[PDB]
């Protein structure tokens, strides 16, 4: 069987320009277990980027988490990049301080 | 209150070349404590919390032996199960096994459990008398004769009721400074605008541990779910966890709206008002 | 600690 990932895009602190951070890409709810999670500052991919190890829900649907250090601005755009069997393309969320 | 030890095992065949990749992660409650990643370099089971390092060499070798004991089971399953199912050695597959103990506010035994799945669907399942099997097709079925044939059952009925509750205890009492501490949610309330005539409420929970909490929104002491979301529960990365609920609602009417938040950490319901 | 046997499927 094949489930679309869900995705959240969030720091692990309340976001301040120029206070150091983690900037998370949570995806989860996918099947199967392989994926590419890239985060992207201003459409270019961080590099320095750790993952959790590989676990699941209820319904043996996967989850990971991906992550980074940063520092929030107001110019600098985030996002985590997304790419799964399930995914016609590769869907781009952009990180939405808010939420 | 209660604890539980829980192992979680994914196996993904490779067709291109090579073995299978293998992880493993033990969890005490929300805490993972140890890994194992056919991937990495180590080829160890390695610590991931600092109450566990104390266990000394033999610990390691004995969990390390038996984890790539299992990947190895995983492997030859991954090509009996294609067999059973009559797949082509072209496809990648997986097999996932979730095991664990509970135990209650004294210690005592709880519950066992040990459910395993083949493409992300029920394969086989140890009823939770851990006497016997649930088989959720014939090639499950297949598995399960040759499992009681072989009393595979007893084996880990012992090990649910016996080792897995005892190395609990010993795991809770060596990291009671975090294992047996809760974090109550930091809460608080934003407001956004969508327009002059609606707002959004967001109510957040914050940093706290364990991961399960209770989230609802009233308007005027009743429940409200219309026009409301809730994401799902997700790790911070520290350790803690996050979640929130919005609502829609009328402006100038914000204050009829409350939040309320149940957890562990709180010996009373939150319920917070803009 | 995790589970010692693995019988095989």
């Amino acid at each position: 069987i094949q489930r679309t990932p869900k995705i959240q895009v969030y720091s692990r602190h309340p976001a301040e320009n120029g206070k150091s951070n983690f900037l998370n890409c949570y995806v989860s709810g996918f099947h199967p277990s392989d994926i590419e999670v890239d985060l992207l500052k201003n459409g270019e991919r961080i590099e320095k980027v750790e993952h959790s190890d590989l676990s699941f829900s209820k319904d043996w649907s996967f989850y990971l988490l991906y992550y980074t250090e940063f520092t929030p601005t107001e110019k600098d755009e985030y996002a985590c990049r997304v790419n799964h069997v399930t995914l016609s393309q590769p869907k781009i969320v952009k990180w939405d301080r808010d939420m | 209150g209660s604890h539980s030890m829980r192992y979680f095992y994914t196996s993904v065949s490779r067709p291109g070349r090579g073995e299978p990749r293998f992880i493993a992660v033990g969890y005490v409650d929300d805490t993972q404590f140890v890994r194992f990643d056919s991937d990495a370099a180590s080829q160890r089971m390695e610590p991931r919390a600092p109450w566990i390092e104390q266990e000394g060499p033999e610990y390691w070798d004995r969990n390390t032996r038996n984890v790539k004991a299992q990947s190895q089971t995983d492997r030859v399953d991954l090509g009996t199960l294609r067999g059973y199912y009559n797949q082509s050695e072209a496809g990648s597959h997986t097999i996932q096994m979730m095991y664990g103990c509970d135990v209650g506010s004294d210690g005592r035994f709880l519950r066992g459990y040990r459910q395993d799945a083949y493409d992300g669907k029920d394969y086989i399942a140890l009823k939770e008398d851990l006497r016997s099997w649930t088989a959720a097709d014939m090639a499950a079925q297949t598995t399960k004769h040759k499992w009681e044939a072989a009393h595979v059952a007893e084996q880990w009925r012992a090990y649910l009721e016996g080792t897995c509750v005892e190395w609990l205890r010993r795991y809770l009492e060596n990291g009671k400074e975090t294992l047996q501490r809760t974090d109550a949610p930091k809460t608080h309330m934003t407001h956004h605008a969508v327009s002059d005539h609606e707002a959004t409420l967001r109510c957040w929970a914050l940093s706290f541990y364990p991961a399960e909490i209770t989230l609802t929104w009233q308007r005027d002491g009743e429940d409200q779910t219309q026009d409301t979301e809730l994401v799902e529960t997700r790790p911070a990365g520290d350790g803690t966890f996050q979640k929130w609920v919005a609502v829609v609602v009328p402006s100038g009417q914000e204050q009829r709206y409350t939040c309320h938040v149940q957890h562990e950490g709180l010996p009373k319901p939150l319920t917070l008002r803009w | 600690a995790i589970f010692q046997s693995s019988m095989t499927k």
